[PDB]
């Protein structure tokens, strides 16, 4: 169906490949007084 | 870069939300320092008219009296 110039259907890249963004302090789901909590009385080093 | 610093005087409830997200180690700092001056001023008043009052002072030497001498007796010699 397709011709390809110095390419493939193989080396053309993955659907998703581009990673959809870093993520900010802001749109983060988690709310600081907790995630501040977790970072003062180290939980997973408990766990 | 991903999260610096959107500045105090450019929103500041702004600043301290990016705080305490990224440096809870300074902002709950701050809090704890200023909660004490803080509330030694405003509720100490109400602690001492409503809860109970501030204690009566310790005598700290001997309370000498602010008067004249008294003569008596009692407990002489013979
Ligand atoms: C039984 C004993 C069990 C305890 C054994 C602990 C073993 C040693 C623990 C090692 C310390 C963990 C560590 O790696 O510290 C470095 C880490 C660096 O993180 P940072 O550079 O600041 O990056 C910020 C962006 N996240 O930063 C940290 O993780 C430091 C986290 C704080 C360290 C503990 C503080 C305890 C005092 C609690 C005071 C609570 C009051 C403060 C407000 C809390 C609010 C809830
Ligand atoms: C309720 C409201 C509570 C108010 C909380 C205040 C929020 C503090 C904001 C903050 O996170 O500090 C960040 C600021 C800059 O840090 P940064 O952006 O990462 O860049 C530095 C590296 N170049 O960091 C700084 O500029 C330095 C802050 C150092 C704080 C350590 C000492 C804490 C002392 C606690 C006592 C509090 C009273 C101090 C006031 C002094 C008055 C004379
Ligand atoms: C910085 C911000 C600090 C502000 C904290 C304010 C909290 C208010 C709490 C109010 C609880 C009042 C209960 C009470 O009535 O306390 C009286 C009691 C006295 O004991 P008593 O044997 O009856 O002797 C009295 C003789 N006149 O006992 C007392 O007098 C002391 C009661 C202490 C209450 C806890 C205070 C610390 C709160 C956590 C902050 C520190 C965290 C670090």
């Amino acid at each position: 169906i397709n011709i390809y110039a110095g390419g493939s259907a193989a080396a053309a890249p993955p659907a998703g490949f581009r990673i959809h963004r870093p993520a900010t302090w802001e749109e983060s789901e988690e709310g600081a007084l907790s995630k501040a909590t977790k970072y003062f009385l180290l939980a997973e080093m408990f766990r | 870069m991903i999260n610096a610093n959107p500045g105090f005087w450019n929103g500041p409830f702004r600043y301290l939300r990016w705080s305490a997200h990224n440096r809870p180690h300074l902002f709950f700092a701050f809090a704890i320092g200023i909660a004490g001056p803080v509330a030694a001023l405003t509720l100490t008043p109400l602690r001492r008219k409503y809860l109970y009052p501030d204690h009566s002072p310790l005598p700290q030497s001997y309370p000498l009296p602010q008067r004249a001498r008294e003569q008596l007796t009692g407990f002489d010699d013979e």
